[PDB]
This record gives structure tokens, C-alpha cells and sequence, in this order.
């Protein structure tokens, strides 16, 4: 499963 | 041996042509197994290896929702970076992320990682300790500070040590017949004339898995690694790999050169001549 | 950071006329990501073509595979044509059966 990315 | 779960993420803006193209490709070792491409009709997370048929519909629904959320985040990232770097709104830019984990034969974590690139250069990366980030420039330092104040490394650490490891274990269990197999390389040597009384001997290795392999040319029992040309190990379209390595030798001395092939599927390395 | 693609063309198995095989066009070490790749049979675009194995190296350059099933005939010529910002004109690399 993939990671939940937030933001830079 | 050890195994790995890796995701390659890319967001590429296209000023004047709509929203950025967003793509996610997942791998277990050298086998592509999942993919999301915002450019398709009704983009959804899709299986890329047969054993992924073992996941239920909920897997695909949840991963699709995550990918869409991820797509929005990177779209926002692209905009944000334009500001950090003081760039125009009309150029195309790229954000890339490599994320994943590796476990030993016993399924325990060996290491986790996540590295970002902006326009093909290092931007920010998680340190091996899984507790701090390293910024490549002053823009990335803005991100580092935001992430530190938001407890982002702690969140990521939980994913790498938990979710990543557990799912990798599950994928290796479900796809054991594919992921834990060994396909032995089959070799052959080609010969091509050249000007100045020389010939090119090319050693080929085909149909092998995993991708890791070693090809060397020897003369006098000593490897020639230096004056030999080669291509990087490459996928062959069916889950296997191939590679070639060549050396230029004097016409009439070909029999003095031998190609050696070392691979997990070769109990004894292959030795070949032309 | 604009890198020109390496274009490699090869079949899964040593070629045998009339025997199903797989033709590959691996495009690597390129940047930016935008690129157009097409496989051709006797100069005409092959419709089947699957794109797979997209990845990037440690220096971030892009890699991707175009592949299709094919049954070569003695007179058929196959090639791969690539269009990338790093080049003026599209580059075509031919399949060399005896390489
Ligand atoms: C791969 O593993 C299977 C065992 O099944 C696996 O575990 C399940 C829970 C699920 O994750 C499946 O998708 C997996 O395939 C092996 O098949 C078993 O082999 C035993 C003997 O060792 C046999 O008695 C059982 O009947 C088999 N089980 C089933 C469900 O058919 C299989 O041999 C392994 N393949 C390779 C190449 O190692
Ligand atoms: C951003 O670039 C513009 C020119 O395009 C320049 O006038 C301005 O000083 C720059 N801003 C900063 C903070 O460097």
C-alpha cells in the first residue's frame, strides 16, 4: 500500500 | 533474501494544457505490481501483476481514493514550489518521489526511505534514522520546517515501520510463485567485425529473474572490466530481464576471451567463448 | 537538467521466423519526463504497444518500457521512434536481429 502524501 | 516495496511517484505540470499529469507505479523487488495514471479515462489504481487479483474490491477503492488525494497534494506542491523558487506560471516542472521499505528474509525491516526531487535535482529526503529530514537547498528548508512542526517524520516512520512492512509481507505471501522464483539466465555470444583488424564479442544473458546479475569478460583469467561496453540490465516485457556486455578484441585472438555470468539462478557461473 | 534518452530495441527470445516473441523498446536516462514513444512494423505504427516498467534512477532520470507481442517474418523490419525535447527531430532505432 501507498503512503498518504501531504504537502510541501 | 531481502525484499523491497517501492513506489515511484511523478507530478508534471503542463501550463496551458490542463492539470498536471500524475502517476504512481509500485514495485515489489523488480516486478511492477500496481499503477495509477491520471491521464487515463476514469483513472483508478490498477493491478500490474497477476497475483494482485487476490486483493478484494475494497483494496482498489481505497488505493484509488488515496491516489486521487495524493494527486491533489502534488498539484498543490507544484504550485507551492513555483513560489519557493520564484518561477513563472508558464513553464513545465516535475516533482518526483521514491518511497518504500526493505525487509530481510525473516520479514523484519532493514530500512525505510522517502526522497523528493524537483526538476530532477534532490529536494528533501528522510534520513536513515527515520526521524529527521535533509534539505538540499533553502527552498527545501521551508518544507523541512513545516514538516517538523506538523510531526510529519513521525507519521512517515509509522508507515515505513508498519503499513509498508506488513503489506510487503502480504504481497510476498500472495505472489510467492512469482516473487520468490528464480529464472536462470541463458547466454550466448555474438561476433561483429570492425575496422583495423578488430572484432566485437558481445555476451548476452536472457530470460532471468531477479534483475541482479554480473557479466564479465576475461582474458588470461583476469577480468577486462574497463574496456568493455554494456547496457544496464533491462526488462523484457514478460517479468524477466536481459543484459549484454561487450569487448573489442584482436581478430584471431577471440578464443582467448571468455564471458562469465553470475546469477542467483546459476549454481556455478556460466563460462562462454565464441 | 535536460538529458537525452538512450533507446534500446530487443526481443525477449532470439528471433525465429514465424515464432511468437516480444519486441521491446526501452527508453532510459531522460529528463524531462514528457516523451513520445512508438513502435513501428515496416514503418507503420504498431497499435498493440503496452507501456510498463516506469521508474527513475538515483540521479532522477526517467526509464520506461514499450513492448508488444510479435511474430517476425524474414522481411519485416521493426523500429522504435522517440520524440523528446532534448532532440531536434524524433529518433528512430531499428531492431537488429543479429546484434
Ligand atoms: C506458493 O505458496 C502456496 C501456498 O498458498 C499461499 O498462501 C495462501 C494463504 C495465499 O496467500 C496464496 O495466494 C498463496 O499461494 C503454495 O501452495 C501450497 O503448497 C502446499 C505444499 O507446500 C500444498 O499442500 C497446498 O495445497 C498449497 N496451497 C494452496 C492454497 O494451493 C505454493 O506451492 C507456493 N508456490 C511456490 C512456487 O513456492
Ligand atoms: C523574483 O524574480 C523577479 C524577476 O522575475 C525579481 O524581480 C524578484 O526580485 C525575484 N524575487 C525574489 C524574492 O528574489
Amino acid at each position: 500500500e501507498q503512503y498518504k502524501f501531504y504537502s510541501v | 533474501g531481502p525484499h523491497s516495496l517501492r513506489y515511484f511517484v511523478t507530478a508534471v505540470s503542463r501550463p496551458g494544457l490542463g492539470e498536471p499529469r500524475y502517476m504512481e507505479v509500485g514495485y515489489v523487488d523488480d516486478t511492477e505490481f500496481v499503477r495509477f495514471d491520471s491521464d487515463a479515462e476514469n483513472p483508478r489504481y490498477e493491478p500490474r501483476a497477476r497475483w494482485m487479483e487476490q486483493e478484494g474490491p475494497e483494496y482498489w477503492e481505497r488505493e484509488t481514493q488515496k491516489a486521487k488525494g495524493n494527486e491533489q497534494s502534488f498539484r498543490v506542491d507544484l504550485r507551492t514550489l513555483l513560489g519557493y523558487y520564484n518561477q513563472s506560471k508558464g513553464g513545465s516542472h516535475t516533482i518526483q518521489v521514491i518511497s518504500g521499505c526493505e525487509v530481510g528474509s525473516d520479514g523484519r525491516l532493514l530500512r525505510g526511505y522517502q526522497q523528493y526531487a524537483y526538476d530532477g535535482c534532490d529536494y528533501i529526503a528522510l534520513n536513515e534514522d527515520l526521524k529527521t529530514w535533509t534539505a538540499a537547498d533553502m527552498a527545501a528548508l521551508i518544507t523541512k520546517h513545516k514538516w517538523e512542526q506538523a510531526g510529519e517524520a513521525e507519521r512517515l516512520r509509522a508507515y515505513l515501520e508498519g503499513t509498508c512492512v506488513e503489506w510487503l509481507r502480504r504481497y510476498l505471501k500472495n505472489g510467492n510463485a512469482t516473487l520468490l522464483r528464480t529464472d536462470s539466465p541463458k547466454a550466448h555470444v555474438t561476433h561483429h567485425s570492425r575496422p583495423e583488424d578488430k572484432v566485437t564479442l558481445r555476451c548476452w544473458a536472457l530470460g532471468f529473474y531477479p534483475a541482479d546479475i554480473t557479466l564479465t569478460w576475461q582474458l588470461n583469467g583476469e577480468e577486462l572490466i574497463q574496456d568493455m561496453e554494456l547496457v544496464e540490465t533491462r526488462p523484457a516485457g514478460d517479468g524477466t530481464f536481459q543484459k549484454w556486455a561487450s569487448v573489442v578484441v584482436p581478430l584471431g585472438k577471440e578464443q582467448y576471451y571468455t564471458c562469465h555470468v553470475y546469477h542467483q539462478g546459476l549454481p556455478e557461473p556460466l563460462t562462454l567463448r565464441w | 537538467i535536460q538529458k537525452t534518452p538512450q533507446i534500446q530495441v530487443y526481443s525477449r527470445h532470439p528471433p525465429e521466423n514465424g515464432k511468437p516473441n516480444i519486441l521491446n523498446c526501452y527508453v532510459t536516462q531522460f529528463h524531462p519526463p514528457h516523451i513520445e514513444i512508438q513502435m513501428l512494423k515496416n514503418g507503420k505504427k504498431i497499435p498493440k504497444v503496452e507501456m510498463s516498467d516506469m521508474s527513475f534512477s538515483k540521479d532522477w532520470s526517467f526509464y520506461i518500457l514499450a513492448h508488444t507481442e510479435f511474430t517476425p517474418t524474414e522481411t519485416d523490419t521493426y523500429a522504435c521512434r522517440v520524440k523528446h525535447d532534448s532532440m531536434a527531430e524524433p529518433k528512430t532505432v531499428y531492431w537488429d536481429r543479429d546484434m
